[PDB]
């Protein structure tokens, strides 16, 4: 795994092209996330 | 040490997680190639993931971050899709769940859009789709996402396409 930039704890990937995209994020330590919900689903065929 | 508790569809917490799930579906620039073609999900089950050791590991780091950043952990709820969902829920996130080829370096990646994490459920690029039908857009087979608590602290802002 890489390291955060000096003086930082994560990276934010700000979308700079797709106006509808929400942000994405990267952490470099497993300890900075907790997997709180498990969602079981099907994608649904549009009608 | 992980147990899974089913939420009832009647429960407000089921309803609010379903709503984050359904309302953050977007179209993807791959036309549905990685993750399938859909506008919404048939939610079959939502379970809360309970593991004390993993939780405490999380909150310890959270406090270190907070103290390096004027008492601000900068915590978010974000989606994660992974072929390793079963290992993650039982053993926690670690370097084996990192996206080595990710655009911001080898780290662990999360998304505000549930449909973005849906792209990784069967592997990077959606792999070969579902085990049973080899279909990245299977409407029959059951899929799983994680909705996760994430500490960002002082986040390096990267503007990007
Ligand atoms: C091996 C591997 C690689 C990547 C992911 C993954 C999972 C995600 O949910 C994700 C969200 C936004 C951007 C990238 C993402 O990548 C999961 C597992
Ligand atoms: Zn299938």
């Amino acid at each position: 795994m890489a390291h955060s930039p000096p003086g930082h704890h994560s990276v934010t990937g700000r979308p700079s092209v797709n106006g509808l995209a929400l942000a994405e994020y990267v952490i470099y330590r497993g300890e900075q996330a907790y997997p709180e919900y498990l969602i079981t689903y099907q994608i649904m065929r549009p009608e | 040490g992980t147990i899974l508790i089913d939420l009832s569809p009647d429960d407000k917490e089921f309803q609010s997680v379903e709503e984050e799930m359904q309302s953050t579906v977007r179209e993807h620039r791959d036309g549905g190639h990685a993750g399938g073609i859909f506008n919404r999900y048939n939610i079959l089950k939502i379970q809360k993931v309970c593991n004390k050791k993993l939780w405490e590991r999380y909150t310890h780091r959270r406090k270190e971050v907070s103290e390096e950043n004027h008492n601000h952990a900068n915590e978010r709820m974000l989606f994660h899709g992974s072929p390793f969902v079963n290992a993650i829920i039982h053993k926690g996130f670690d370097e084996r769940h990192a996206y080595i080829g990710g655009m911001f370096g080898a780290g662990i990646y999360f998304a505000e859009n549930s449909s973005k994490s849906n792209q990784y459920v069967y592997g990077i690029g959606g792999g070969t789709g579902c085990p049973v039908h080899k279909d990245r857009s299977c409407y029959i087979c059951h899929r799983q996402l994680l909705f996760c608590r994430v500490t960002l602290g002082k986040s390096f802002l990267q503007f990007s396409a």
